[PDB]
């Protein structure tokens, strides 16, 4: 049920953000050329 | 760190800390336990949803964003389509990666501001009832049972039937 | 306003395992919830996750025969039931936690659809 | 008793960010905004499957190759595919004339009835 | 863990009268309630949100209302297309728990 | 509400406030009314104003942003074009979205900090002199004439003159 | 001004300051200086290296920028790349500077959080010991020699040891 | 340094209505302030708008006979004064409010040109 | 609601001199006063904002002060470009109330 | 990771001034730490600017005689030492001060490779 | 302004043994340490920054610590490639003063 898709395989992904490959078919996400916007989400971890 | 609760004069998170982010730790008579504090982390839980969610929809969606081929002739449109293309992808790049980071910090100290505001929320609720210690813990003066936890969570923390309590145990002697 | 499109109505044997969707139409975050609706009996919800802390919490009398995944990269959420029995026979509905006023925790906004599961001989 | 204790949540994650005041920093959760992950095959976009040229280039199918015969002949796609330089495409060498118009025109078709003039 | 326990249990009315669901709740949940109505054969949806406020495109004659263990849901007035059963949902700790159902049905 | 100030522990707004932002009440004695703080409003109405117009003004105008039309030929012309006009719009929907969003959060947290700052300067200026109440509101201990209005809106509330007075009514008996 | 401690109640910087930035001046019987606060100023230090250098390598670098040249039968070419060069600069003059404004902001509130948080650090090590009055100064009750800038500046400062001592000195009569 | 562009020279008979703009150069939200120069008298302020609380202040001594509009979208200032009358001969100055250091208001800034606005027979 | 008294009403100088412009106010407006000279004929513009402050492009001969109910404007020296009548504004609240105009005129 | 290139080898005669670059290869504010590498004597570090501050910090028994430069366009630092003799015969390590927790100040993170200045007849 | 004094100054081993470099400071310096191997004829480089933490690419065999005036650095075992001097550096306030230097040597 691809959304859009890469030269080397198919983004089934929903997120602004990708990183694949700019060839991207589809109404697919913009590309990225950074490898981790991993955005927190919660605290730091401090145990 | 700007509001310098979180790293701050909390020293050190919980591990026990399961159901919600901005907890207690209750060491009391009756027992104890990481009750959360339903209100606080629902009401932080919706931001940080918000936050994300508003990164995710606000970007358009449309079907193509492919830079077309060129023969040997059209250098000109090759590289015309390469600039746009790598233009696009470096403002991309740079919006995005400097907004990760820029609300990266806004969450942090979102965070920070959030264990602050329930600090002096209940540092308020019992003025000098219970008297501070590092870590932002506390020490009620008076014997606290578990109705102080239901008063306190709900913020109906009434101070004059405790207060006289506290001045005796202000000296003791 | 988040158009869920659930899986198709299925049938299988007690003692096995079942594969509810919960395909939405766009990006969201917000928290899912299932519920179960059995003829005769009245909600109850079952077991749901929240995509900010990712822990997936559940009711305290179906943890461990009943599992939710929902993968953040495509936001569905998936319905997975160990040891079916016949009295699960019900319809199911999901939830994709998003009211008016933003996406708020502790409601459920918007609904699902339906998908038919009746297990049976 | 007393002591309560206002604190936050920890846990045994290992999951790493970068901020715009410190790189690396450990988290509780987070969340990958960017995707590096892919079915790695190719299948249906908007419900339509893809049209599928196996070793044959546009004008290898546009034109008919023989080679290229044995297409499958469907009604509708939502993007086409070619191998990286495919052998057997235009079986007569020569040169297609707006061929990279066609085919920006031809990627998408949603109803491809072929007829005989 | 907290049980919502709805009252009354059943009532019949008529168009444009007064009815009263109340939802009660053994540990106070604060304000964080819900109030869904649930067309036989239908999805369930909800009408009042966090005990007070009002969800879009539903008419205004749902009034909810109360806090701790005592709730209420105050209809102005019965039209013919919202005669169903009446749920309330806890939200304020985990597991989330619904309720037993209250109808109405035509007088 | 990061500062948790507005919407925190001022729990509502006042109708009343006409002619600026960050007013009083005082129901003293001689009268009451709805008198502004002259200082901070004018200097947050000033850092709102530099706000909004550096968005204006910052936004370069030029003559032109149509795309052109291509015939039946130039359909790569065309949908580079219509890639051109519609990233450089997805661009500035993301970015312009994203912003009135962002300072729009900034704005309520600088009208929270606004808030907050006049609290703890008036909170500094009193010391003990007047204790606390929730809703942000204060008692003075002392009789309190207009004078103290003209001190506090003023920043010169000398303390000692009105401390003795204070230190008497802190008991009474 | 966000957090009010820079040109807040700490009115005026120091002309002295040449080693750090958030420092001190202990007026003490031993002597004096300008002894900075190590800790808070490298962090902040840190900080704004982070800041800066995010904002310099995140811009990623490509072997051209310029647009191309068209003779006279290219007009729609030669706008269309004024168009793009034109409309890439203007969204980078937009973005640039309201970055520029915007973390210039952020680190004016960030050294501004950094006083504040410096002012309640001390505060809350001190508690009532040393009495507080304005520009963010502080007065010390009890006899304080130079460990006391060890102990208050390594964060150590026992209370206990001179408790009693500002006991004494809260009336002195 | 925004070039404010008054309108031009008009006159009108006694008990009527006055339009007097004061378009401005380039899109501004800083505030307005309007001044009457009558011939031996000093300057006066007589009504303005802050396009921040968007209401309307006035002198105690003209409010209700003027009235002050500046659509935000074209920031321009519009003048009206009803029931003209004779010795409100005079020429108007406006003030767009904004000094070296960002707009500020409680200033006037640069200032207007005039326009000269004589009730007579 | 609060009148901004010139004073002195009006006075003659030469180039180069001491002159000396005084605003008096009823209430205490802090330091939210200004500083217009209006040449005859001509639209006029401001020389000292906040009563300390300098406008930009203006030479530094003029140099304000004063606050609360007393305040000045203590010119450096007097050149044949700057004779004309002077106003004090207030700002502290509204209404905005102007001077009575301070003239210099050749000795 | 910046790949640090500083100057190559160079003599010249005692009481002269010298000149060892330390390019970088991409921009960079972190702070700028140069060490002598004496033939059997242990590092010392001779002077530092921060591009925060912008002050030159130097060693209470190296001031005066010894400057550095490093303009914010380039990041470039630059060393000059005056009044060159002979026991000052050494190779010289630049740091660029970054650790893989970003740009932290007080340590010395990557290095440079080393540049022979050694000063004799 | 503080001398880094190294303890032991000179001690020689096998592969893997237990080793302990001591550094000693008169100042406090908090934690503010660190910890350069100098390999003959080569550039230097960091083990152990802060006292505490460990660089990126550094096998875990080395742990540092202590803070104040005493520290410490505790390799867990040697090996044939990590034989060189051993440098601590202040940096808690300037001056930044490097160590004499502790060799290790095969036995
Ligand atoms: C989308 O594709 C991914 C491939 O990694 C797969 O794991 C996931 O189950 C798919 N989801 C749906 C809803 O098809
Ligand atoms: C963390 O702990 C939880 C429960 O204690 C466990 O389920 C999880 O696998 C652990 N994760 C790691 C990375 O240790």
């Amino acid at each position: 049920d691809a959304k859009c898709q890469t030269p080397q395989g198919a983004i089934n992904s929903s997120l602004p953000f990708q990183n694949v490959h700019p060839v991207t078919i589809g109404e697919c996400p913009k590309y990225v050329r950074s490898a981790k916007l991993r955005m927190v989400t919660g605290l730091r971890n401090i145990p | 760190g700007l509001f310098g609760a979180i790293a701050g004069f909390i020293e050190g998170g919980w591990t026990g800390m399961v159901d919600g982010w901005y907890g207690y730790h209750h060491q009391n008579e009756q027992g104890s336990g990481y009750a959360a504090d339903q209100k606080s982390t629902q009401n932080a839980i919706n931001g940080i949803t918000n936050k994300v969610n508003s990164v995710i929809e606000k970007m358009n969606t449309q079907f193509t964003a492919v830079g077309k081929e060129f023969n040997k002739l059209e250098r000109r449109m090759e590289n015309l389509n390469k600039k746009v293309d790598d233009g696009f992808i470096d403002i991309w790049t740079y919006n995005a990666e400097l907004l990760v980071l820029l609300e990266n910090e806004r969450t942090l100290d979102f965070h920070d501001s959030n264990v602050k505001n329930l600090y002096e929320k209940v540092k308020s609720q019992l003025k000098n009832n219970a008297k501070e210690i590092g870590n932002g813990c506390f020490e009620f003066y008076h014997k606290c049972n578990d109705e102080c936890m239901e008063s306190v969570k709900n913020g109906t923390y009434d101070y004059p039937k405790y207060s006289e309590e506290s001045k005796l145990n202000r000296e003791k002697i | 306003e988040v158009q869920l499109v659930q899986s198709g109505a299925e049938v299988k044997k007690p003692g096995s395992s079942v594969r509810v969707s919960c395909k939405a139409s766009g990006g969201t975050f917000s928290a899912i919830s299932w519920v179960r609706q059995a003829p005769g009996q009245g909600l109850e919800w079952m077991g749901g996750i929240i995509p900010v802390f990712g822990t997936a919490n559940y009711a305290q009398k179906f943890q461990g025969r009943v599992t939710i995944t929902a993968d953040d990269s495509t936001s569905t959420a998936y319905m997975e039931v160990s040891s079916l029995r016949s009295d699960d026979t019900a319809v199911y509905y999901c939830a994709r936690e998003e009211t008016w006023k933003g996406a708020t925790i502790g409601v459920m906004g918007i609904w699902g659809q339906g998908t038919m599961v009746t297990v049976s001989s | 008793g007393d002591t309560i204790c206002i604190g936050y949540h920890a846990n045994n994650s290992t999951d790493t960010v970068d901020t715009v005041l410190e790189k690396n920093v450990t988290v509780t959760h987070s969340v990958n905004l960017l995707e590096d992950s892919h079915n790695g095959k190719l299948c249906r976009l908007k419900g339509i499957a893809p049209l599928q040229l196996g070793n044959c280039s546009v004008a290898g199918w546009i034109l008919g190759n023989p080679e290229c015969e044995l297409l499958i002949s469907r009604e509708s796609w939502s993007y086409i595919v070619e191998k990286p330089n495919p052998e057997n495409g235009t079986c007569y060498p020569g040169h297609f004339a707006d061929y990279e118009e066609l085919r920006e025109q031809l990627s998408s078709v949603s109803s491809f009835e072929r007829f005989e003039i | 863990d907290i049980q919502m326990t709805q009252s009354p249990s059943s009532l019949s009315a008529s168009v444009g009268d007064r009815v009263t669901i109340t939802c009660r709740a053994s540990q106070s949940i604060s304000s964080y309630l819900n109030w869904y109505q649930h067309k036989p054969g239908k999805a369930p949806k909800l009408l009042i949100f966090t005990a007070s406020n009002l969800q879009s495109g539903v008419p205004s004659r749902f009034s909810g209302g109360g806090s701790g263990t005592d709730f209420t849901l105050t209809i102005s007035s019965l039209q013919p297309e919202d005669f169903a059963t009446y749920y309330c949902q806890q939200s304020y700790t985990s597991p989330r728990t619904f309720g037993q159902g209250t109808k109405v049905e035509i007088k």
